[PDB]
């Protein structure tokens, strides 16, 4: 999981 | 109300075996703020799938903490459907979290699948979102  | 601590929206993206860029959804509001789903290609390849919080706000001081189901709805067979769970604090320098490989293009497009018709595909989130800080003082 991260920022776009 | 929108005051609600938690919701279930879906957004549906339209011919998507051509999509280029990335899209938005229009607002679902939980805690009174605007969420939204970010879908993007990544390297075809792959699908991007990230969910957005208050991302138009020029304000810097606010935050939210939530936790989230990310969903591509299998149309055929609702058990099929493929999710992924997020947790995040989000803030104006973090306001969207998910996953750049949520999966593969190929299978999202595969007419056999069940996750297109028609070239659209659905998105869902269940958002579970604490009270915000440094919105409504």
């Amino acid at each position: 999981a991260s920022t776009s | 109300t929108s005051w609600r601590s938690e919701a279930t929206f879906q957004f549906t993206v339209e011919r998507f075996s051509r999509l280029s860029e990335s899209v938005l959804s229009p607002p679902c509001f939980v805690r009174n703020l605007p969420w939204k789903i970010m879908v993007m290609p990544r390297f075809q390849k792959s699908v991007g799938f990230f969910l957005q919080c208050n991302a138009e706000s020029d304000s810097t001081s606010w935050s939210c903490h939530a936790q989230a189901v990310l969903k591509i709805i299998n149309y055929r067979d609702d058990e099929k459907s493929f999710s992924r769970r997020i947790s995040h604090l989000f803030f104006h320098k973090e306001n969207d979290w998910g996953f750049s490989n949520f999966m593969a293009w190929s299978e999202v497009t595969d007419p056999e699948k069940g996750f297109i018709d028609d070239d659209k595909v659905t998105f869902e989130v269940f958002v579970q979102a604490d009270a915000p800080h440094g919105v409504a003082w």
